[PDB]
């Protein structure tokens, strides 16, 4: 022990607890902004994926590489991550779930190509040894589709030059203000698994001039809209995970303060009794 | 000392001390932040150090009354084989509670089977 | 009747049941109706008119978009949308004022095409406030 050094640790742990409470303030306010942005993005992206779901199934079928269920030689992943710490295990759990699926393909001899949207992903997969084919980092408090397009444009080129056969986005879902889960979502090869449009089977879809250029443009927009929503939702998940972590760090700091104080009080009492005993013995 | 006790024993005992010391250093970081902010190597040593602490325990014949577990006598060759195996991560795939209150390493594998 | 959805990345602009609609297009606007053929369609600057069941109307300006029509449930995936009371005639004059500035601003042909599209957009806003008065 030691009265001054313990009192110094008590001072430092006190101020750290006060900071983690303020960080919990910044994390909640940013969660408010991030989730209302998500709430705005959700209708447009949800209806765009519905639109393509109608195009999935119904006649007057033109034939297009993103539409058919071709065979899998290699698989693409778009991976979103944070660039920051103090978000608990959100990135670790997502990276582990991806590593499990990539292992399952590597059992099949199917290679994985990875595009990273955050610095934590770049660091982890480069140092683990996933083939990072694209990467952007440090998007900012307000992320914008424009910067995110380039990595996607690379993954699109890898698919449309025919190398890359299946493509996924992996991201965390903002299931609730206090509950989220990592998900791997099938992305560009339009799953015929989706419901047949039997409910309006009167319609066989028909086209304005050049269905190829129009449909190509529309699918470009679909893929991008899916990536933009998946990023905005992962940022809302990040702010929720940070606020939960800072709340835990605040309670653990209080728990240390209440125990260091007991060490300090016992030490001051012993110091006060070692002296006095020695002054009375010396007074003799 | 390796001149009296041998090099394999000496190296095992120093390996154990080096791991458990590093775990002590990590405990103060974990206490405020939790385990999530650790490096992945640091998480690996935290897992092995917890398994080593569990594996140090043993069920004595003279303690059979307080607990009920049958006692165990462990030979030196068994114990250095067990700690050498954990230190180099041969047993990284087993849960921690498998190592608690067992004798030789083999026994821990059996315990792990029944969880 | 049938339902139409209208959105942009920034917002859902409209969604609901429609006896009918009229919509901008590439070679001009078109009428659209429950019985209309399933025509997937590109869009140039203009408006959409939203006539809901029992014949009640709304009047939306669009910067641009795409009008997929596989189903009777149709969608416009607009690039940017503002309604004729979310804009006003002074805001449409501000769009025209921006177009007049852009016409003044540069010589480049694609810039000039952007300025011309901004003029077409501004006049489409004025026209939608006129449709809103109608």
């Amino acid at each position: 022990a030691g009265a001054k050094d313990i009192r110094s640790k008590i001072a430092s742990v006190q101020n750290t607890q006060k900071i983690t409470k303020a960080m919990e303030m910044v994390a909640a306010s940013k969660m408010r902004k991030s989730q209302d942005r998500m709430a705005a993005s959700r209708p447009y992206a949800e209806t765009m994926r519905k639109v393509i779901g109608h195009l999935a199934h119904g006649n007057l079928e033109y034939k297009h590489p993103y539409l058919e269920d071709r065979d899998v030689k290699r698989v693409g992943y778009l991976v979103v991550s944070t660039d920051r710490g103090l978000a608990g295990g959100l990135n670790i759990n997502l990276f582990k779930k991806l590593l499990a699926e990539m292992k399952t393909w590597t059992d099949k001899g199917v290679q994985a190509d990875l595009a990273m949207i955050g610095s934590k992903g770049v660091s982890f997969f480069n140092s683990v040894g996933g083939n990072v084919v694209a990467q952007v980092t440090g998007m900012g408090d307000n992320p914008s589709l424009s910067e995110l397009i380039g990595p996607v444009k690379v993954m699109l080129q890898a698919y449309d030059e025919g190398r890359l056969d299946k493509l996924y986005i992996v991201s965390n879902k903002f299931i609730n203000t206090m509950s989220q889960v990592p998900t791997i979502s099938q992305l560009l090869p339009l799953p015929a698994s989706d419901d047949d449009d039997l409910k309006h089977k009167s319609w066989d879809y028909l086209y304005e001039p050049d269905p190829k250029a129009l449909l190509d443009t529309l699918l470009r927009r679909y893929v991008e809209s899916q990536v933009y929503q998946g990023v905005v939702e992962n940022l809302a998940s990040e702010q929720a995970a940070r606020m939960v972590a800072m709340k835990a760090a605040t309670d653990n700091g209080g728990s240390l303060i209440k125990e260091l104080q007991l060490v300090y009080n016992k030490a001051r009492q012993a110091s006060i009794t070692q002296e006095l005993t020695e002054i009375v013995s010396g007074a003799a | 000392d390796p001149l009296v006790v041998g090099q394999e024993h000496y190296d095992t005992a120093r390996g154990v001390q080096s791991i458990l010391q590093r775990y002590q250093e990590l405990k103060d970081i974990i206490a405020i932040l939790g385990m999530d902010e650790l490096s992945e190597e640091d998480k690996l040593v935290v897992a092995r150090a917890r398994k080593i602490q569990r594996f140090l325990s043993q069920p004595f014949f003279v303690a059979e009354v307080f607990t009920g577990s049958p006692g165990k006598y462990v030979s030196l060759k068994d114990t250095i084989r067990g700690f050498k195996g954990i230190m180099e991560g041969e047993y990284d795939h087993l849960p921690e509670q498998a190592f608690y209150m067992v004798g030789s390493i083999e026994e821990a594998v059996e315990k792990a089977k029944k969880l | 009747t049938y339902h139409l959805d209208v959105v942009s990345a920034e917002q859902q602009m409209f969604s609901g049941l429609v006896e009918k609609i009229q919509v901008t297009g590439s070679e001009g606007e078109l009428g659209i109706y429950p019985g209309h053929a399933p025509l997937l369609t590109a869009i140039k600057p203009g408006m959409i008119r939203i006539v809901k069941q029992h014949g009640h109307e709304e009047f939306i300006y669009l910067s641009g978009g795409i009008l997929e029509v596989q189903p009777g449930n149709v969608t416009v995936l607009a690039d940017t949308a503002i309604r004729g009371q979310d804009l006003d005639e002074a805001r449409a004059m501000e769009a025209k004022r921006k177009a007049e500035e852009h016409i003044s601003s540069s010589h480049g042909d694609v810039d000039y095409a952007q300025a011309s599209a901004e003029l077409a957009k501004a006049i489409a806003q004025l026209r939608v406030i006129e449709l809103t008065k109608k």
